[PDB]
RNA sequence: AUAGGGCGGAGGGAAGCUCAUCAGUGGGGCCACGAGCUGAGUGCGUCCUGUCACUCCACUCCCAUGUCCCUUGGGAAGGUCUGAGA
RNA sequence: GCCAGCGAAGUGAGUUCAAUGGCUGAGGUGAGGUACCCCGCAGGGGACCUCAUAACCCAAUUCAGACUACUCUCCUCCGCCCAUU
């Protein structure tokens, strides 16, 4: 019963980085795991002491729920556009393992069809924001639950803009008639150190998207739960 | 100081949110009526305010400003003529007052409390204490020569397999016994019965030379088959007064019954006492409490210095005798001693010390529910010490209440209990237990204890019950000091999960025999046939589509047929209750492990090995038998009565041990042709006005004990409930030995307990963990 | 002839504690009362405002307590991540987050108040290491066992 | 099976040092030392040297280190015992590779004296048979 | 008749009758075995944590066991310290608690030889002290 | 005669779906003992010497704080009277 | 006609600013259908698919009984009218 295991994307300073730390150990979080931002613009490879945070954290991450330590994972988080560009992530596998759960953004439906068959990735990144044209089919998206492979949705659509709040409720439910609702996760990114919700509200966040009744309580438990038992074995 | 301010802030929350919660409930909004616990509410507080307590009468006389045909008939002798129908014991009116009243095979007898209190029995049974009512368990004296007495029931209670009572030589002075009677010594397998035995003789004869005497507690079922049985074997022979004994046993009383007639040869009398004293089962940690703080011995010295002037004399000829006034002493300091004795399940086996009792009204305390804990002393080490190991009171045990004519005297003053509660209102004690003693009710008693899950190794001790042997004229009498100390008392249904809790099976008629079970069971199947045509369709699961016939427990007529036809062919309700052998029967089911040779230890201190040409030769020496089987469920499982079990196939074993908590597989539905007679019937019957088989019953049961399920059904659940001590199902029913020993010889490997069960109400197989434990 | 409630509560986490001195019933019922009709439109904004009150407010500790229908719970508790921007005379930005959602009984919705302030002070026992602040927490405990 | 223990009676031995008292170990199982270590815990009644026994136990052994104790107070009849309940830190490694883990067993550790704990229980309550 | 066939019921081992009185002020709790390890400790922690809804009011707990019991009721204890996070003082109390064992085979001429057998037993206290 | 279709009245100590997964919720239940308190065996010390060692030999593994079990709105719970829990 | 109570933990639902008859899927029974299978007496059974499963109403200490408000339903007793022989 290992609950609300979510994903920030967060990096500016350590004083804005520890402290959504201390607000995901306050309200439910047992599992927090920070995302870094590659593309194709700079093409940068910090892989080996990215930010190193069991060395510069002070030892004692303490939640008010079931009172146990968090377990700090390392995710990466590739902006793919070209077809040259997921030629790098065939490169990458073999000379530096780190990376645990490994994520992806496709923009191109023929680059999202090798992803969810031939590229080894854990979870797929799927954010559209201001008008990104991309259809979903059907037969990509069988493969991948049958293979194992998750679906991320980042939103923070409550503090920044409004035009932003109406493409992200309308690119899910384009997803909701699809995927069923076999793998679905639902994360959220933090630049401020207030962007983050509660344990139990994302509950209500995943039917305010719809997809479920009861199984949107287990798209932040159990969901998120096969991320790291499937991406374990893709590391060792 | 924003850290300081926020302590404040956060005390206060946890202070106002607990005064928010801890004055509502004494609030109850705002109402005095209501403030009361939910035990003390009744609801006839408006008409007459004298049901309410003092201190809470003077609001109430504060509340009233602002907010049929009498009877005059003689009582006495109207029950005196309904006691002519029913047996209509002395507690009769204060259990039918409170309780349930069901007519059953004998009479009617309290079953349900009108109050909810199925978690308060349990609840008052581990931690606190509780009594029970069983005067039906009848007894039969018998007189006569040791020699006589012994070789005309050597061949009823078969030695060489059960509990012995003949020549034990250590439960005749010090304790009683428990086992199973059966019929002469040609061996049937047939009838069977149990008793709780007692033996006493005098010591200081010490010869088979004086009076011997021995009572047979049995169950009324039984009691017209153990009388005559025991008939068979030895030899071939005014003023207003309450009727204690029978008006059925008083309107027989000249020509039949109590049958007390001798015999010529033997000399064994044969004295039948069905209703000649009552009997009442106390079970509790602090029921061994307050059985030694309310009940107070008699005071031998006060009396029989120079007061004479009225009978009972009898226990001033006892006072005369130097040796017994010394003896009394030492009854009353072992009673005493129970005091330092914390808990009735430390006391070896169902032991016997009776004592001259003081009747306990004398005190009678005011308050209600007046529960006390132990004194904080707790010397005498080496005095508790004597009685664990030893325990051998045979001194201090002497059933004085085995007398005929002292008996008749206790009952013959008949006292009344009403004018002796007019006393405390004449002396006007305030606070105070004065009552004058120049002559009192100086009448011994019995106690003995119960242990119970001897056999099961589970808890060792849950069921520690006293039993207060009392004659027949202080019945309610002595009953109302103990509701004062805090005894909530159960029923029926109280003495029904006194024997499942426990995994031993009810006495009535749930375990089968042939002249007592086959009643009950047929009087089971006439109450649920009566509530399954009383339902109408559509709400009620058909069972012809689901299971097999059922919740009718009687195909063991030929299912124990079939399992004998499906191995011989490649006496009859046999009951191995033989506990040589369910000694070995435990360790094929028991323990179920492999790490190095045996299960779950290496050396074991016993015999494992793998003979299954020896478990062939105890079928051949025991045909046709039926043997009981404890099991516990897992996990997600709930047993309801008459419940199947089912052997699993080989593929219920592998999926398992693939997954954990992994639920049991379904069951196929099965074709019903007996649908295209109903319709046959029901315009057959419409036809002839212008053999009742309807849904589920037919004739016709031999083709589907054979194969008529997906699994292969062997056993069935009599006592179907979910338990309070484990935190599970557990269930309890009877199976065959050679439906166990396929299982057994199929799996020499892991766990071999593991078998499904298959509700009849359900479709779902749900597996359970057999272990014998005997 | 009576109907069931549902009472939902929430807490704030922020930064800035002068918008936690800014806590008023006018002030909270017209947060709540506007942002269901700026997420939802005028269904859920009156759907929610027939049996919508509010009863528990504490500005010094920050829990809030709302009621809610049977029916129309799932408007309220999903506008909650959406309650942004707190305007008043300063600037503040707090955001609302749930412990648990009580099927109506005060008591025990007042039961997990006190589980949960419990759970507080000893955690704050080790990461705060302040002797002024103990002898605080030690008046907390001696004061709770007097209850 | 390698085991590597720590050692987390820290500030109590301090008096306990300047009487130099005699030590009792029970590692983890051993049967025949009940009838060694007892023939040393008759003899120290014997033997001249101050009221301080010192026993210890983690593991299984948590369970026979009292057993220990109490029958040397069958003998002794000491008046004051402090058991005190602290962490364990056992790192053993055993093969199946090498594999490392870490476990934390429970400890005890009981001390019988007479007469050094007459200043002392505040809140210490050592019994006193 | 102690090597071919016998029956061996253990009895009981006395605790004290204080289980009447002692869930009323205080808390007791009687750690069993064989039947789970993250049961117990939940139990400790409910009613340990129970103001005015437990018994009557959460003011102090402590925990007994047997022989086999004692190596699981001391793992209960040290689990709460790091669980609880407070100040909670832990006092051990060791004392003899006497174990009588009945045996006896289905023979007439056999009689119950009752042996002596002895027990250990601890009374881990834990306080609530005020950090 | 065909209780074939339609409708209505009276009566019963009539009854008012169940099961499986999952979720919410109020609770209840969740057993002081391994024939290890001079325990047994092995190799040394030693035949009187064991701050002797090893065997989860009785598996109880695990960052051990319940992914444990059962139950949770009726035949009339509704009124609204009679009677019982002294 | 008149006279008798106990503040003490914890109702196989036990709330009290007043919890709980949930969803989906598979069945039962009651209508309707078959290019499907088996048994061979034109017949019957099984398999599959569609649909009905309600109204009256709400626990507040509990139980027995009377009375009253009822229909997805089953059993007993009949009436009226239509049509047929």
């Amino acid at each position: 019963a290992v609950f609300a295991d979510l994903d920030l994307r967060a990096g500016s300073d350590l004083k804005a980085l520890r402290g959504l730390v201390e607000t995901a150990a306050h309200l439910g979080y047992s599992v927090v795991a920070i995302n870094h931002i590659v593309d194709f613009k700079e093409k940068k490879q910090e892989i080996e002491k990215p930010v190193a945070v069991s060395e510069l954290f002070t030892t004692l991450p303490i939640v008010q729920g079931k009172s146990r330590p968090i377990k700090i994972l390392t995710r990466l988080t590739i902006i793919v556009s070209d077809p040259s560009h997921c030629n790098v992530l065939r490169a990458t596998s073999s000379r530096a393992r780190l990376y645990d759960v490994v994520a992806v953004f496709p923009k191109t439906e023929k680059l999202f069809h090798i992803a969810c068959t031939h590229l080894d990735v854990d979870l797929v990144c799927i954010t559209v924001t201001e008008k990104l044209p991309f259809y979903f089919k059907r037969p990509p998206i069988n493969v991948a639950i049958d293979r194992g492979l998750a679906f991320e949705l980042v939103y923070s659509p409550a503090i920044k803009d409004s035009t932003m709040r109406r493409y992200t409720i309308s690119s899910a439910l384009n997803l909701m008639q699809i995927c069923k609702g076999k793998n679905v996760i639902i994360s959220s990114a933090a630049e401020r150190p207030l962007e983050i919700r509660g344990p139990y509200d994302v509950a209500n966040l995943g039917l305010l998207f719809g997809l479920s009744e009861s199984d949107a309580k287990a798209a932040v438990s159990t969901n998120c739960r096969a991320a790291l038992l499937h991406g374990e074995t893709r590391k060792t | 100081k924003y850290i300081t301010a926020s302590t404040f802030a956060q005390a206060r929350a946890a202070e106002i949110s607990a005064m928010l919660k801890a004055v509502t409930q004494k609030s109850s909004n705002s109402l005095v009526f209501q403030t009361l616990p939910r035990h003390m509410r009744r609801r006839a507080m408006s008409h007459n305010v004298k049901r309410l307590p003092r201190r809470l009468q003077e609001i109430a006389q504060k509340e009233a400003e602002k907010a049929a045909r009498r009877c005059h008939m003689n009582r006495t002798l109207e029950f005196n003529r309904r006691q002519k129908k029913n047996i209509w014991l002395e507690t009769h009116i204060w259990h039918a007052k409170r309780f349930h009243m069901v007519k059953k095979w004998g009479y009617c007898l309290g079953e349900r409390p009108t109050v909810k209190s199925h978690r308060a029995c349990y609840r008052a049974m581990t931690n606190r204490c509780l009594l029970q009512d069983l005067s039906y368990y009848c007894c039969l004296e018998l007189k006569g020569k040791e020699e006589e007495i012994l070789k005309a029931l050597s061949g009823m209670c078969n030695i060489d397999t059960g509990l012995t009572f003949a020549a034990v030589h250590c439960l005749s002075g010090k304790r009683q016994g428990s086992l199973v009677l059966y019929r002469v010594n040609k061996y049937p397998r047939e009838m069977l019965g149990p008793v709780t035995f007692i033996w006493k003789s005098q010591r200081t004869p010490g010869d088979p030379s004086e009076s011997r005497q021995l009572w047979i507690w049995l169950h009324p079922t039984l009691k017209q088959d153990i009388l005559e049985e025991i008939k068979a074997a030895c030899q071939c022979v005014g003023e207003n007064a309450k009727p204690i004994k029978k008006i059925i046993g008083d309107g027989t009383r000249d020509p039949c019954l109590p049958y007390s007639w001798i015999s010529p040869t033997t000399g064994i009398i044969i004295s039948d006492l069905t209703m000649e004293m009552n009997r009442f089962r106390l079970i509790g940690p602090l029921s061994h409490s307050i059985l030694t703080e309310a009940i107070k011995a008699a005071s031998v010295h006060t009396v029989g210095e120079d007061t004479e002037e009225t009978p009972h004399r009898w226990w001033i000829e006892t006072c005369k005798k130097p040796d017994s006034v010394s003896l009394h002493c030492r009854q009353e300091a072992i009673f005493e001693l129970l005091g330092g004795i914390t808990s009735p399940a430390e006391i070896p086996a169902g032991t016997i010390l009776g004592l001259t009792v003081g009747d306990p009204r004398i005190n009678l305390p005011q308050k209600k529910s007046k529960a006390l804990p132990n004194p904080e002393k707790c010397q005498d080490n080496e005095k508790v010490r004597q009685l664990l190991l030893e325990g051998v009171p045979v001194e201090c045990t002497h059933s004085f209440i085995w007398n005929q004519d002292i008996c008749k005297s206790v009952t013959e003053n008949k006292i009344s209990d009403q004018d002796l509660n007019r006393m405390r209102s004449e002396l006007l004690v305030p606070g105070s237990q004065l009552i004058l003693g120049p002559h009192e009710s100086k009448i011994p008693i019995l106690l003995i204890q119960q242990p119970g899950k001897v056999t099961g190794e589970d808890r060792l001790g849950w069921g520690s019950g006293w039993d207060v042997l009392l004659p027949k004229g202080w019945g309610m009498a002595f009953w109302i000091p103990f509701i004062y100390r805090g005894v909530r008392v159960g029923g029926l249904k109280e003495s029904a999960v006194h024997s499942q809790y426990k995994r031993s099976p009810n006495v009535p008629g749930d375990f089968p025999d042939c002249p007592a079970g086959m009643l009950f069971a047929e009087e089971q199947a006439k109450n649920l046939l009566e509530k399954y045509k009383r339902r109408p369709p559509a709400k009620r699961p058909n069972y012809v589509k689901l299971g097999t016939l059922a919740p009718f427990c009687c195909p063991w007529e030929q299912l124990t047929q079939d399992w004998e036809s499906r191995v011989q062919a490649y006496s009859h309700l046999c009951v191995l209750r033989s506990r040589k052998l369910l000694k070995q029967l435990s360790a094929w089911c028991g323990p179920s492990s492999e790490d190095s040779r045996g299960g779950r230890r290496a050396p074991g201190r016993g015999q494992q090995g793998l003979t299954r040409e020896a478990c062939l030769s105890i079928l051949g020496h025991f045909p046709r038998a039926l043997v009981w089987v404890s099991l516990s469920l897992l996990s997600k499982g709930s047993p309801e009565p008459h419940t199947m079990i089912c052997v699993p196939a080989k593929e219920d074993f592998l999926q398992l041990h693939e997954d954990w908590h992994y639920c049991g597989p379904q069951e196929s539905k099965h074709s019903d042709p007996f649908r295209s007679k109903i319709l046959k019937q029901k315009e057959k019957k419409k036809r002839e006005k212008r053999e009742a088989l309807t849904l589920g019953l037919w004739s016709g049961p031999l083709p589907r004990v054979t194969l008529h399920c997906s699994r292969t059904l062997l056993g069935f659940v009599t006592q179907g409930d979910f338990s309070m001590a484990v935190g599970c199902g557990e269930a309890l029913g009877f199976v065959s030995l050679t439906g166990l020993l396929d299982m057994l010889s199929s799996q020499p490997a892991a766990q071999r307990g593991l078998v499904l069960l298959r509700p009849p109400a359900s479709l779902q197989y749900r597996f359970a963990r057999i272990a014998i434990e005997v | 002839v009576r109907f069931k409630h549902r009472y939902l509560l929430c807490e704030l986490v922020s930064d800035d504690p002068r918008c936690r001195l800014s806590l008023d019933d006018r002030v909270l019922s017209s947060l709540v009362r506007d942002t269901i009709a700026r997420v939802h439109g005028t269904f859920g904004a009156a759907a929610c405002s027939i049996g919508f009150a509010v009863r528990y407010l504490n500005a010094y500790t920050g829990i809030v307590l709302l009621r809610c229908r049977k029916e129309f719970y799932q408007l309220v508790w999903s506008a909650l991540p959406f309650i942004t921007y707190l305007e008043n005379k300063g600037h503040r930005y707090p955001c609302f987050f749930n412990t648990l959602h009580v099927g109506g009984t005060i008591r025990t919705c007042q039961k997990f108040l006190i589980q949960y302030n419990r759970r507080q002070l000893l955690i704050l026992l080790q990461n705060c290491t302040d002797e002024g602040e103990r002898e605080a927490i030690q008046k907390s405990v001696t004061r709770s066992c007097l209850l | 099976m390698e085991n590597f223990r720590k050692v987390r009676g820290g500030p109590g031995s301090g008096p306990f040092a300047d009487l130099a008292p005699g030590a009792v170990h029970m590692r983890v199982k051993e049967g025949s030392k009940i009838r060694n270590l007892m023939a040393f815990a008759t003899a120290s009644m014997a033997q001249p040297a101050t009221r301080a026994i010192v026993f210890s136990g983690c593991g299984r052994a948590t369970t026979k280190t009292v057993t220990c104790a109490e029958i040397l107070k069958r003998r002794l009849a000491g008046l004051h015992q402090v058991t005190r309940l602290r962490y364990r830190s056992v790192r053993e490694v055993w093969q199946s590779a090498s594999l490392s883990v870490l476990k934390n067993v429970p400890g005890l550790a009981i001390l019988l004296s007479k007469d050094a704990l007459d200043p002392r229980q505040p809140g210490y309550q050592p019994p006193n048979p | 008749g102690a090597v071919e066939a016998e029956l061996d019921p253990v009895e009981y081992t006395l605790r004290k009758r204080l289980p009447s009185r002692l869930p009323r002020r205080p808390n007791d709790i009687y750690v069993n075995m064989k039947t789970d390890f993250k049961a117990q400790l939940a139990r400790c922690q409910k009613l340990l944590d129970g103001g005015a809804r437990g018994q009557n009011a959460c003011s102090e707990i402590y925990i007994h066991g047997l022989g086999l019991a004692i190596n699981r009721a001391i793992n209960i204890a040290l689990q709460l310290q790091a669980g609880s996070f407070g100040s909670l003082q832990v006092a051990a109390n060791t004392s003899t608690v006497e174990l009588v064992d009945e045996l006896e085979p289905e023979t007439d001429t056999r009689e119950p030889l009752t042996r002596i057998r002895n027990n250990s037993a601890i009374h881990i206290r834990v306080f609530r002290v005020t950090p």
